[PDB]
């Protein structure tokens, strides 16, 4: 009910253009019921007085009467196919923008196969309702109408009889309709759930082949698959079992003409002529009758696409503070006061996070696995707000500052690395779109990206290939490195910024690394504690608290968790 | 961990030789740089002899050329020889364990030189 | 035409359909004279003996052809919906059996495509053709028949009518398959810009380049509206053309009915007869004329789909390959040299070294050497251009492909873990591996401490990608994973690059502990782990560096002094 109201909420702007479709169907419609009924009667006008006399005279007003008919058929066809995709591709777009809107704590639960569905087959499934199913639905009211005027004039009586079958009419076409909605929207949602299966195993398929879940994952779309094929048939029989269901209520609604025009044909009331006439008049409106009743069965097919259309429209999106502040003159001011998170938010992942750094420091966020060094760095990124504490960014707090600023201030290198599948200098360029080649070149040139680069087949022109695994794992690293270094902001996080990359190759980059990130704050993440050590300051990070804090020499001689850590690097006792 | 324990020392003429041995218990020489350090009565801890892993020795340029280094891979103990003692090197010889910002420093030798 | 290879088992349906529509057709157009023929004898004879038994007979009639319309339905229905069915579970069995290439060659964007719409597409058709399978001919056979009594010399204008016809869906086949072709391969873009956004959204929103995509899925968005209105341009002015040949049939039919008059070869009242018989051949006409419009867009669509059926997978089994059931673990090289892309150099050259069973082997060396590309060999990830791997004393290519990734077990560099929970992601290794067995493994990979330290356990859910960890977490699970499946070779690319090196000295213990027969390797980037093995391999630039003990390495292999010198001075 109300998913018909919002669906069709998005022709109000094309009602001016949907005026014209309209009186162009009703003008082809009344062309299209005298021209079968002229041939028939000029005919007598033909045998009667024969030879040339008006026999070629009649072909020149036919011939400019069919050729207008048949303009009129496609000027609306023509108008409402650039109208249809408007519309379609209309709702397209506030999908893709919806998304970039909504918070990243839906992307990690959501399948991704479910979401590219929705927009490539969900609005592909909403183009039996625009066009097609518009043109038909006013052709159908107009000859409803146009008929219904016709069935008075020749008995009002017997008019009542073919509009008391009329609410029984309505009553089996609800029946249908709500079922035919209800297998149609499971019908897509399994779909979106097979899309998610072929999307993952897709993009991860070399792990399968390397462990042989084959016939597993193949039992795993199998399950989806089976269910899928026993939902498709019910949604296809109930699409298609109200037109021969209304062929029988026509065919018993006829056997009752006949059958009450033979009790009363017993007596002086009721013709022969009467009922053979009244049935010609009966049957030019069962005709729209069961056409509007299969249009508003079709269209459900529609209105249960577009049910998982507003699903997305309907998630809340990351709003900002009304008195949102752009962080202007940023220095690299850092303070966290007694920051308590949790993901799950019933086991606490931060307990009690709570340091302060100064503008133009390098400090190390250093602990063991899972401990919650990515956490902080996320929360600074404002992906995820503390359920109790401050995150104060050059003074100012992280949830009066709008996230478009905050993250305009700050550059990542994530822990994960992800590239785009376009060129390489296109790749580079992300973060600092108005970095020249004599920029892009000497950065790379600088973290040793350069060096593979050149040795490509298109060089800084190749393509990369979805999540760039063309190259080696150490490789992509050095290249989103660079990015972010491109992007020059005053603020930057090195969250697990060579792990892939060797440890000579590492130390190569690390005398020109430092003079890009001199007079900028910088938290890096590493467990190669012996190249994070000249850090200003060093926060030694365990379960979610702060244990060890201070510079390297005084933690060593401390023989806290410090030391224990370092040493560990070293199996030599 | 780390454990040095420093062998030798005591008194001898001017223009003499000497042998200090320094030997790392509970630690392998082979992967870290030895070091020899030196602390006389108003002067600061001035280097003596430093050989990387890798085999790279740079001494002192007062003390060049006189001093000799030696490692002993399957003993793991590091030797400094001297040879023409002067009234300069009259202090408490110290030995010095490197690794990448992980150190430990020795007990200290006692060289006194008679004139 | 290989496409009805999945129709053939259900012929049986596929058979049925036609024949309710022909029982449907018969109880829709006799009916209506039937009722009429009881109207005459009303009115003839009357009385209730009549009218009421054929009262009774006339409800009977309206049953036959609503079970016969809703059968024609049901038949189609499971015919269309278990073709597309059985060829999605066909296309995928194809795309799980590629190799990374085969899935790099149509875009993974793409594969998506074809395995959903392109399906659909070939689907929808079954269901228009059975529909209006034999209700198209026999309209058309059996209502020129009728007309060919009423005229007489005007067949040769009803042949004429055939060739304008006839062009008017080639121009249509000609012109529409490459454009209709076009759609599909727009939505692939559509498919790729949604992709790159849901793959790595903390990208986009870390540099503010939301518009960007905004106007990069903008640019393809319209690429995709402009690639259907120019096929579907055909369809619409197909329209006006269609419907004036029926016209000008008409004024053919008019022109030439006037001299029969003034010849007296058709009567007064043939004419109307004429007229009836005239609209039941162009709306038969009409009826393979809309077909042949849903055939113009799932041929498109029918390439796609059997392009990735024929496509042959860059790695195959041999068909008089000999399986292995024990796999000993003796690793060997004979000069083996792969190349991705022939216009690059080779990626790794001239490698020839034997490898002992159940002894610990540490791999080192540059970013970019060859050390993942070189462990890919060994389970028949990549078949080399020049030289041969040898397992056992045996080649890869001789021994069946599940028979010998069963026995070699890996640790990626980029660890991806699936959708379920911990221990459904464990048990891809071993799906027989009982909980004492899996619980063992992450005891050795520590991950066992937090895997406990959970909601549900192991029964705590794990999110595609394993994103729904932490970095470490995710590697430790992927260590334990492999020491699941009980290998005899062991590959361990980058093992602990994103764990502590407290929790890194126990891991590599706790192998060695667990690995006494089994052939381990290990991708190291650090000397004090390396040390932990018994022969240390070093690679670089491509070719073999070194192969012996740290000893020999340090004066003899010159690359593995540069690496130790970044470490230890
Ligand atoms: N699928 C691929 N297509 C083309 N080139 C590739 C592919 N995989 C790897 N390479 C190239 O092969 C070379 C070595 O790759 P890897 O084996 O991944 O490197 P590596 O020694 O493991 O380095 P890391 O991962 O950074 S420690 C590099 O120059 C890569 O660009
Ligand atoms: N999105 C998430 N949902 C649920 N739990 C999470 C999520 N991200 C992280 N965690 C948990 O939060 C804790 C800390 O996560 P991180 O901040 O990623 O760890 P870390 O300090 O970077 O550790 P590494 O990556 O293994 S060295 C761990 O116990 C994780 O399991
Ligand atoms: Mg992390
Ligand atoms: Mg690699």
């Amino acid at each position: 009910t109300a998913t018909l109201r919002r669906l069709l909420g998005y022709l109000r702007p094309h009602t001016f253009t949907l005026i014209m479709v309209f009186v162009f169907v009703t003008v082809s419609s009344i062309l299209g019921v005298l021209s079968p009924y002229l041939i028939g009667k000029t005919i007598a006008v033909v045998f009667v007085p024969r030879r040339f006399d008006l026999l070629p005279r009649y072909m020149l007003i036919l011939g400019t009467i069919y050729a207008l008919t048949s303009l009129l058929f496609w000027l609306q066809g023509k108008i409402m196919l650039t109208l249809s995709q408007d519309v379609v591709f209309r709702l397209r777009k506030e999908l893709f923008e919806k998304l970039q809107r909504v918070p990243v704590g839906f992307f990690d639960r959501t399948p991704h196969g479910d979401i590219i569905s929705r927009v490539i087959n969900d609005v592909d499934n909403i183009n039996n309702v625009l066009g097609n199913s518009i043109i038909q639905f006013f052709s159908g009211i107009v000859t409803l109408a146009g008929a219904v005027i016709m069935m008075f004039r020749v008995n009002v009586i017997l008019s009542l009889v073919t509009l008391s079958i009329v609410p029984l009419t309505v009553l089996i076409t609800q029946i249908v309709s709500s079922q035919t909605r209800k297998y149609f929207y499971e019908n897509q949602r399994v779909l979106g759930q097979l899309n998610g299966i072929i999307e993952e195993d897709i993009s991860g398929l070399t792990v399968i082949k390397l462990f042989t879940r084959e016939e597993k994952e193949m039992e795993k779309f199998d399950r989806v698959n089976e269910s899928l094929r026993k939902v498709g048939t019910k949604a296809q029989i109930f699409s298609g079992v109200l037109p021969p269901l209304m062929n029988m209520v026509n065919n018993l609604g006829f056997a009752l003409i006949s059958g009450f025009g033979g009790w009363l044909a017993l007596k002086d009331i009721i013709t022969v002529g009467t009922i053979a006439t009244f049935i010609g008049y009966s049957r030019q409106f069962t005709r729209p009758l069961n056409e509007l009743s299969n249009q508003f069965n079709m269209i459900q097919m529609a209105l249960a696409s577009a049910e998982r259309i507003f699903e997305i429209l309907d998630l809340e999106e990351e709003k900002d503070d009304p008195d949102a502040v752009e962080l202007r003159e940023v220095r690299g001011e850092i303070e966290f006061k007694n920051v308590w998170f949790s993901y799950d938010k019933k086991k606490p992942v931060l307990k009690d996070i709570t340091f302060h750094i100064k503008p133009g420091q390098k400090v190390a966020l250093v602990g063991p696995t899972g401990s919650g060094k990515t956490t902080i760095v996320n929360l600074l990124m404002r992906f995820y707000d503390v359920d109790r504490g401050q995150i104060l960014v050059d003074g100012i707090d992280i949830r009066k500052i709008k996230r478009s600023s905050l993250r305009s201030s700050i550059g990542i290198v994530l822990q994960d690395t992800i590239l785009f599948s376009t060129t390489v200098k296109e790749n580079l360029k992300y973060g600092n779109p108005g970095a020249t080649d004599e920029e892009i070149k000497e950065a790379a040139k600088l973290t040793h990206s350069d060096h593979f680069i050149k040795h490509l087949p298109e060089g800084y022109e190749t393509v990369l290939t979805d999540n760039g695994e063309d190259l080696s794992q150490g490789q992509r690293q050095l290249l989103a490195i660079t990015r972010a270094f491109l992007a020059n902001p005053k603020i930057l996080i090195l969250d697990a910024a060579t792990s892939n990359v060797d440890t000579k190759t590492e130390k190569s980059i690390q005398a020109a690394m430092w003079k890009l990130m001199e007079g900028k704050t910088s938290i890096i993440i590493a467990h190669r504690l012996n190249t994070i050590k000249n850090a200003d300051l060093i926060i030694v990070l365990r379960d979610g608290e702060i244990v060890e804090m201070g510079k390297h020499d005084e933690l060593i001689q401390k023989r806290g968790f410090y030391y224990e850590l370092f040493t560990s690097q070293y199996g030599l006792v | 961990q780390g454990q040095l324990v420093e062998s030798g020392g005591g008194l001898v003429q001017a223009g003499g030789s000497l042998t200090l041995s320094c030997a790392a218990s509970v630690r392998d020489i082979s992967f870290f740089a030895v070091g020899w350090f030196r602390q006389a009565p108003g002067k600061q801890r001035e280097l003596v002899a430093q050989m990387t892993s890798l085999r790279k020795i740079n001494y002192a340029d007062s003390v060049k050329g006189r001093f000799t280094i030696s490692r002993d891979d399957a003993k793991n103990t590091v030797s400094l020889q001297m040879n023409s003692l002067k009234p300069e090197d009259t202090a408490v010889y110290y030995c010095h364990a490197s690794l990448p910002g992980l150190p430990y420093w020795g007990q200290g030798t006692p060289v006194t030189v008679s004139a | 035409k290989t496409l009805a290879r999945y129709l053939k088992p259900y012929w049986i349906f596929a058979v049925l359909a036609p024949l309710f529509m022909v029982v449907e057709v018969i109880c829709d157009l006799s009916q209506p004279t039937l009722l009429a023929r009881i109207v005459a004898e009303g009115i003839a004879r009357g009385d209730f003996s009549l009218v009421l038994k054929t009262g009774i007979l006339m409800l009977i009639v309206a049953l036959i052809g609503a079970v016969g319309g809703i059968g024609c339905t049901v038949f189609a229905s499971y015919a269309s919906q278990n073709f597309g069915a059985d060829l999605r579970r066909d296309l995928f069995r194809k795309v799980l059996s590629f190799s990374i290439s085969n899935v790099n060659r149509f875009h993974t964007s793409s594969l998506i495509t074809r395995l959903t719409n392109d399906v659909t597409q070939l689907q929808n058709l079954v269901m228009m053709l059975l529909r209006i399978v034999v209700r198209a001919p026999l309209l058309f056979v059996g209502g020129i028949v009728m007309a060919v009594s009423i005229n007489v010399k005007l067949s040769s204008v009803l042949i004429f009518l055939i060739p304008p016809i006839v062009l008017l869906f080639v121009w249509l086949t000609k012109k529409g398959n490459p454009l209709f072709r076009k759609i599909q391969e727009s939505t692939d873009e559509v498919n790729r810009v949604v992709r790159e956004n849901l793959l790595g959204v903390r990208v986009v929103r870390a540099f503010r380049r939301e518009e960007y995509e905004n106007e990069n899925f903008r640019k393809a968005n319209e690429s995709l509206r402009r690639s259907i209105i120019s096929a579907f341009s055909l369809i619409v002015f197909a329209l006006p053309l269609f419907i004036f040949i029926v016209n000008m049939g008409m004024i053919a039919v008019l022109w030439f009915g006037g001299v029969l008059v003034r010849n007296n070869q058709m009567e007064i009242g043939s004419i109307m007869a004429y007229t009836n018989y005239l609209m039941q051949i162009m709306f038969s006409l009409m009826m393979i004329g809309n077909i042949l419009n849903f055939i113009v867009r799932a041929s498109a669509s029918a390439k796609r789909v059997l392009e990735v059926l024929n496509e042959k997978p860059a790695i195959e089994e041999a068909d008089n390959a000999l399986a292995l059931p024990n796999v000993e673990g003796s690793v060997s090289f004979e000069n083996v040299e792969f190349r991705y892309f022939e216009n690059t150099d080779p990626v790794l050259s001239g490698v020839n070294f034997s490898v002992k069973p159940g002894s610990l082997v540490a791999v080192l060396g540059e970013t970019g050497s060859g050390k993942s590309t070189l462990m890919n060999l060994i389970p028949r990830l990549i078949d080399p251009e020049r030289g041969r791997v040898e397992v056992d004393e045996l080649d890869v290519r001789t021994v069946k492909l599940k028979d010998l990734r069963g026995h070699i077990s890996a640790v990626p560099q980029e660890t991806v873990l699936f959708s379920g929970t911990i221990k459904e992601n464990l048990k891809w290794g071993r799906e027989d591996a009982t909980d004492d067995e899996i619980v063992e493994a992450a005891k050795i990979a520590q991950i066992h401490d937090f895997i406990i330290s959970l909601p549900e356990g192991y029964d705590s859910r794990v999110e595609r990608g394993g994103r729904n960890f932490s970095g470490g977490q995710k590697q430790r699970l992927s260590i334990a994973r492999a020491l699941v499946k009980k290998p005899k070779v062991l590959i361990l690319d980058d093992c602990t690059s994103s764990v502590d090196p407290i929790t890194e000295k126990r891991i590599l213990d706790g192998l060695k502990r667990y690995t006494k027969g089994c052939t381990t390797f290990i991708i190291t980037q650090k000397i004090p782990t390396a040390l932990l093995a018994d022969k240390i391999l070093v690679l670089h630039e491509g070719k073999v560096a070194g192969f012996g003990t740290h000893k020999e390495l340090l004066e003899h292999c010159k690359p593995y002094r540069e690496i130790y010198e970044s470490q230890f001075g």
